[PDB]
């Protein structure tokens, strides 16, 4: 075909509004994860009948047999559109996965907003306690600013305009509290099962003109979730920023010598560089660079690779410390760093002196809130008040950290994958921040 | 049905020694109601050191992605640290 740029897609809905069964349907129509269960399943559907099958009968039947654990190919999950190469994620109901879409690898670039048609249905799925708002606000804070919305289930309503259009309005108003603004949003009308405006215009709506949405640039149309897939604004790649690889595990091999892995964040890593390892502060050259297979002549941004030093002791740098270049604005430690926490819904109140762990980037470090400098008004900015002497569920405010162990760490501004974190607590996340300053 | 959610998690060892049979069957050997491990293969990550990449399908509400990483992490002799490779739901 084409060659195609990385995107990341995360969809977000309630536990019924379809969602895994129309993420399910792109990557099998779009993609090549699995293929196998789905020839033995597309062979076997020969029996419903006289050869005829749904989509969704096949994908239903792979859902059973992942359930199994038979099932080959791992739980990353990609498939293409006209320009795009899309590594999607269909937001699990699991707690933990909270910390994984806030500290994980490959923050989305647009999240999509799947909802069910049904009458009672979407009521329940746009509640201010459910999931699909504190995955939609995690993805706002977080800085996905594109986004999808997508009213599953027409079927359900005969395709009934009016039906859709107080969906959409209704839906304008959850996201917009949110902080996401529905004229940049475009609303598709689709059928996760009987795949209607998924890759191809429906015909159950003559009424139906195409979804729309304001860009900086103009006014972007289309009909079909893919088109608006497609659709996407290519997000800006860190390549030219300077060096940023947080380490994930240290190795000690002979004949070789110490190295370390993990991704690389930001900036390039190519040997013969001369790198610094923070917060520990050991400088050494850069003698390969191995990925997979190979030899790599340099890493980018997203790799995963390893590479050798010689001089540096396995007990001198560890998981966590960050690696950057020595001549290129370098990782260092901090005495302290101010940052933005959204507390989230759990059974508590801070207050300073709170010390939980915290999750950043490779690090897993509890850093005291020393002081709660002010409230804010969460999707402006404004201060509400100075010094404020506690913050409950939903409050938004500027705190001041203090790391307990030597801890490194960046102004999302600057080093977006080291500059936000996950506050560890009560066998959950209790709250998600993002660095403002920084104290080196 | 339960809502569940399939992971794949990347099992790090310790050098370019470490007996990679072993880690996986210690892992395999850790039993958890609403558990269930399943397809599994060894990933070169470079300089001869290959990594334990396993999949699981868990029971949200029955078991815990951080207890279950603490549990394997228990091999010190074999296991250097965990992380999820990615997830999705079911
Ligand atoms: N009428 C109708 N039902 C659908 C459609 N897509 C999915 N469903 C059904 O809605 C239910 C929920 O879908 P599912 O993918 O499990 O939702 P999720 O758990 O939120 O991802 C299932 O029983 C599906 O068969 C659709 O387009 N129309």
């Amino acid at each position: 075909g084409k060659e195609k740029s990385h995107i990341n897609v995360v969809v977000i809905g309630h536990v019924d509004s379809g969602k895994s069964t129309t993420t399910g349907h792109l990557i099998y129509k779009c993609g090549g994860i699995d293929k196998r269960t789905i020839e033995k399943f597309e062979k076997e559907a020969a029996e419903l009948g006289k050869g005829s099958f749904k989509y969704a009968w096949v994908l239903d039947k792979l859902k059973a047999e992942r359930e199994r654990g038979i099932t080959i190919d791992i739980a990353l999950w990609k498939f293409e559109t006209p320009k795009y190469q899309v590594t999607v994620i269909d937001a699990p109901g699991h707690r933990d996965f909270i910390k994984n879409m806030i500290t994980g690898t490959s923050q989305a670039d647009c999240a999509i907003l799947i909802i069910a048609g049904g009458v009672g249905e979407f009521e329940a799925g746009i509640s201010k306690d459910g999931q699909t708002r504190e995955h939609a606000l995690l993805a706002f804070t977080l800085g996905v600013r594109q986004l999808i919305v997508a009213v599953n289930k027409m079927d359900s309503v005969k395709w009934d305009e009016s039906r859709f259009q107080e969906i959409v309005k209704e839906t304008s108003n959850f996201i917009k509290k949110v902080g996401y603004n529905p004229k940049t949003v475009p609303f598709v009308p689709i059928s996760g099962w009987n795949g209607d405006n998924m890759i191809e215009a429906t015909t159950n709506a003559p009424w139906y003109k195409g979804w729309e949405k304001e860009t900086k640039a103009g006014v972007v149309k289309g009909k079909t979730l893919l088109e608006a897939i497609d659709a996407i604004e290519q997000p800006s790649r860190p390549t030219d920023k300077p060096l940023r690889l947080p380490l994930q595990d240290v190795y000690k091999i002979g004949g070789i010598g110490t190295v370390p892995v993990g991704r690389v964040e930001t900036g390039v890593i190519k040997p013969g560089m001369v790198v610094t390892f923070a917060p520990a502060g050991v400088t050494t050259e850069v003698k390969s660079v191995e990925m997979h297979h190979e030899q790599l002549e340099q890493g980018v941004p997203g790799d995963n690779v390893g590479f050798n030093v010689k001089n540096v002791s396995v007990k001198e740098i560890r998981r966590g410390n960050v690696c950057g270049d020595a001549k290129n604005d370098p990782p260092k430690g901090c005495a302290s760093f101010n940052a933005t926490v959204i507390v989230l819904n759990h059974p508590g109140q801070i207050s300073a002196g709170y010390s939980p762990v915290l999750d950043c980037h490779t690090a897993h470090i509890a850093c005291r809130f020393d002081e709660l400098l002010e409230k804010n008004d969460r999707r402006s900015g404004k201060k509400l008040e100075d010094h404020p002497k506690f913050l409950k569920s939903g409050d938004a405010a500027l705190v001041k950290f203090v790391p307990s162990k030597p801890m490194c760490v960046e102004a999302f501004s600057e080093y977006p994958p080291l500059g936000r974190f996950a506050v560890r607590d009560m066998r959950q996340t209790v709250a998600v921040g993002v660095i403002k300053s920084v104290d080196k | 049905p339960a809502a569940k959610s399939i992971v794949t998690l990347d099992v790090k060892p310790w050098d370019d020694e470490t007996n990679l049979e072993e880690m996986v069957a210690n892992v395999k050997a850790i039993e958890m109601e609403g558990l269930t491990w399943g397809a599994h293969q060894f990933i070169p990550i470079g300089f001869g050191i290959k990594k334990l990449q396993i999949n699981c399908v868990v029971e949200d509400d029955k078991v815990s992605l951080d207890d279950l990483q603490q549990s394997i992490e228990e091999d010190e002799d074999h296991v250097q640290s965990t992380d999820i490779a990615a997830m999705q739901a079911l």
